[PDB]
């Protein structure tokens, strides 16, 4: 039988260690600072943000989940990046 | 006596006895977990303190929860505090 | 030298002659300081009368049984040791008790000289039959605690046990109280029993006075930093 020493040592070397189920509840929180520069974003932008940034869609996919031309998903895409980065300046958040 | 000052009736044995010092020591012993990791295999809590672990519930102490009749405190033990 | 919280005096009054006194938070050890001296204190520290002998008459060398009683002579003494009695000066002070016709006869039936109280009236003390006649004199002193029957000199005097005190009953315990991350504070509680003649609070007050003039002599050796916990 493999040992929860095993389990353990091995797990403080890998990419995602082991998680204990408060980690898991507070992790599936709401963020209350990300989410609030969120909404001070109009819908749009968030929107379009949410389906580049986010989620990693293309920008045609953009352009058609949405129904707007290439041109209100690029530019929204730009200027609510740009709004984003002034609502929140982190090296780590 | 050292609290109310009266004396102690009858007089005590006293003397110098040899005394060790045993390497089993409460700071070694004491271990607590509310939650922490858990198996990758069995899905249950690690075990052993090291392992930040949890403490193991086994068959007899089933058979104590079931000669209490509490269903409630065995299920909540053996399913949403381990595997579930 | 430094200082420590504030300990605090609460009174539960169990009832008119009972109470139950709580010092907390006091600092680790500092209950069982308090406790013993504060119960020793309480006990015999405080001045009260009582009766410290009495005579019977019609019965000298005998002392076995009182004609004309229900009662024997020792449980005579025993409720005439419950007397509850209160004096100004301090001498003896000599009371008499007579009754004749067929009754029961009470503490209001003894004759209180001046300056003397008697804090029961209502208090049972023998039975008289049919041309029973009852005869007693009653010494009465001021002392401290309890002092034992002190004695040939004329007969048909007999000493009692005299209990000055005017607390019947002190018991005392320490319990666990937690101030800021230390559980380990002392709660000293105080289960105090006293006669009418006073309430516990004034006997916790007397005892308090008491001792505060007594580690006042070693207050006085010199003045240095103490633990000062006023404020």
């Amino acid at each position: 039988q493999i040992t929860d020493w095993q389990l353990a040592s091995n797990a403080e070397h890998s990419s995602t260690g082991l998680r204990s189920a408060e980690v898991e509840a507070l992790e599936a929180l709401p963020d209350t600072e990300i989410k609030e520069a969120l909404q001070a974003l109009p819908e749009e932008f968030r929107m379009a943000v949410y389906y580049a940034d986010v989620e990693g869609f293309p920008y045609k996919e953009i352009a058609e989940i949405m129904d707007t031309p290439i041109g209100t998903v690029m530019s929204r895409l730009h200027r609510g990046r740009r709004q984003l980065r002034g609502l929140l300046a982190d090296v780590a958040r | 006596d050292g609290r109310s000052g009266e004396p102690f009736p009858y007089p005590v044995t006293v003397g110098y006895m040899y005394i060790m010092k045993l390497h089993h020591l409460v700071d070694d012993k004491i271990h607590a977990r509310s939650t922490g990791p858990y198996s990758m295999i069995t899905q249950q809590p690690l075990g052993g303190k090291a392992q930040f672990g949890g403490q193991r519930f086994g068959e007899m102490e089933c058979w104590a929860m079931q000669a209490y009749g509490a269903a409630y405190t065995l299920q909540e033990l053996l399913t949403i505090k381990s595997d579930d | 030298m430094l200082i420590s919280q504030r300990p605090t005096l609460s009174e539960d009054v169990l009832t008119d002659n009972r109470s139950q006194f709580v010092i907390e938070p006091l600092e680790p050890g500092f209950g069982y300081t308090l406790g013993n001296s504060l119960r020793r204190t309480l006990l015999s520290s405080i001045p009260g009368a009582a009766v410290t002998s009495i005579r019977i008459d019609g019965v000298l060398h005998e002392f076995t049984t009182v004609p004309g009683v229900k009662e024997d002579v020792t449980e005579i003494i025993l409720n005439l040791k419950s007397l509850v009695v209160s004096s100004e000066e301090d001498e003896p002070v000599t009371m008499y008790l007579r009754k004749q016709g067929p009754g029961e006869v009470t503490a209001g039936d003894i004759v209180p000289p001046a300056g003397v109280t008697v804090h029961n009236p209502g208090m049972h003390i023998a039975t008289l039959n049919d041309k029973g006649k009852l005869e007693v004199e009653l010494v009465v002193e001021r002392g401290r605690g309890y002092v034992p029957a002190v004695s040939g000199a004329e007969i048909g005097r007999i000493p009692v046990d005299s209990i000055y005190s005017p607390v019947l009953k002190v018991t005392y315990k320490v319990d666990a109280t937690r101030v800021e991350q230390r559980t380990d504070f002392d709660k000293l509680i105080l289960d105090v029993e006293t006669k009418n003649s006073i309430s516990p609070r004034d006997a916790l007050a007397s005892a308090g006075k008491t001792l505060v003039e007594l580690f006042g002599l070693a207050r006085e050796l010199n003045v240095e930093a103490e633990g000062i916990e006023i404020g």
